[PDB]
């Protein structure tokens, strides 16, 4: 395995060469069926990108196809999510869905049941903002959440979450914070994943009752991740 | 399903 | 505020001195288990222990020195959360087992009644392994629910409102950081272990929310009803 | 409200 044998600066270099990249979404007010119909061709699309960005993150292509699949059927709205959170970051009360989608939650309200969703975005989003939240740091997380949202559903995979750990305050060395401030501010990068697990799970709820609704017909792989969650 | 194919190319 | 004056120490025997009693059940086994008799004797359970709850939580450091309508918030999200973590503590010495209460031990079978309920059950189950796995302390065990007490609904929040949860967030991470370093850990075994522990919230805030689900589904069900208190903070995720 | 009650009872 490759994953343990990499320096924490390889680790970083590796998983910022991984980033998929910000795809746009289709060009030209919402309804309801428009907004879902163009998230719903974006998501989809976006999903595409990160399935090829695990097989990138080291210490997944070790994994066996099934548990590849498992943690990635657990994970993929987290790490969509914590994607759009990101991204999002330099935009403060908006998401940033696509460079020419950029969205204000009054306008998540032409969805129902989307603006609860969207709000809990836009605080990750402050929150990440007022942590100051580093690239290096980002792409840690969204690897994390990848190897541990389904874990628990092995030694490897903890065995790589700990790598990442250690790259984590390697990484937070080098800001040159103190040895309190690293397990400080660790803590409070992990705890956000609590709530980005919240977030995933509400969302989660949110999709299915579009889908029992049906205005946009969701992609058969949107479908099949869905269909996932039980 | 889906997820498969995309994992193996 | 005292909660930022209290030294690791002062943290942990504040923390342990305020823990709620292990509650008994009203079970009788002399008969057979069925669905509206075992969900009607974990609502009676978990009723009785959201009381203690309640009073724990005024007891967890920094949580007396906020506004009623934020320590409601806080109790709100994280009441699931608190009980099952307390579930699979209580249930760490019992592999294959959850306690409920000291007379009521029960395995995956027996939860396999109540319908969608044994897919819970196994994520309780596979967390207490977890636990075992890590060895758990006390002493982490208390900081950990404490975490969750003030960190599950934060993000849902004019008057520097988090600063000051925040800062006690941060305090009781330097006291886990502490009790790792007195247990002969090394900073990176600190760092790690830190990591791992905080991980499982993940999980917890996981099966706290399939839980809630599961019990919105129950007495619109209609089956045994619930407490007049239960169902307020059900009602809390709306 | 119970928990209502309980925080200052
Ligand atoms: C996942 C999803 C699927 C769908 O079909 C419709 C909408 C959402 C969605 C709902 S949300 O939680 O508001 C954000 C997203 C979202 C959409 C597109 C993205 O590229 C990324 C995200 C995170
Ligand atoms: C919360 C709950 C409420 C209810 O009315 C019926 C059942 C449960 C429950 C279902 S579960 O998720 O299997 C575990 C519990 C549980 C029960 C009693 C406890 O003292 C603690 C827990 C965590």
């Amino acid at each position: 395995s490759l994953a343990l044998s990499l320096t924490a600066d390889q680790m970083v270099s590796a998983l910022l060469d991984a980033e998929p990249p910000i795809l746009y979404s289709e060009y030209d007010p919402f309804s309801e069926a428009s907004m879902m119909g163009l998230l719903t061709n974006l998501a989809d699309r976006e999903l595409v990108h990160m399935i090829n960005w695990a097989k990138r993150v080291p210490g997944f292509v070790d994994l066996t196809l099934h548990d590849q699949v498992h943690l990635l059927e657990c994970a993929w709205l987290e790490i969509l999510m914590i994607g759009l959170v990101w991204r999002s970051m330099e935009h403060p009360g908006k998401l940033l869905f696509a460079p020419n989608l950029l969205l204000d939650r009054n306008q998540g309200k032409c969805v129902e049941g989307m603006v609860e969703i969207f709000d809990m975005l836009l605080a990750t989003s402050s929150r990440f903002r007022m942590m100051n939240l580093q690239g290096e740091e980002f792409v840690c997380l969204k690897s994390i959440i990848l190897l541990n949202s389904g874990v628990y559903t092995k030694d490897h995979i903890h065995r790589v979450l700990d790598k990442i750990t250690d790259t984590l305050i390697h990484l937070m060395a080098k800001a040159g914070l103190t040895l309190q401030q690293q397990h400080q501010r660790l803590a409070q990068l992990l705890l956000i994943l609590s709530h980005i697990r919240h977030m995933s799970n509400k969302g989660m709820e949110h999709l299915y009752s579009m889908k029992c609704k049906n205005v946009v017909p969701l992609s058969d792989l949107l479908l099949e991740m869905l269909d996932a969650h039980r | 399903k889906i997820l498969h194919r995309l994992l193996q190319d």
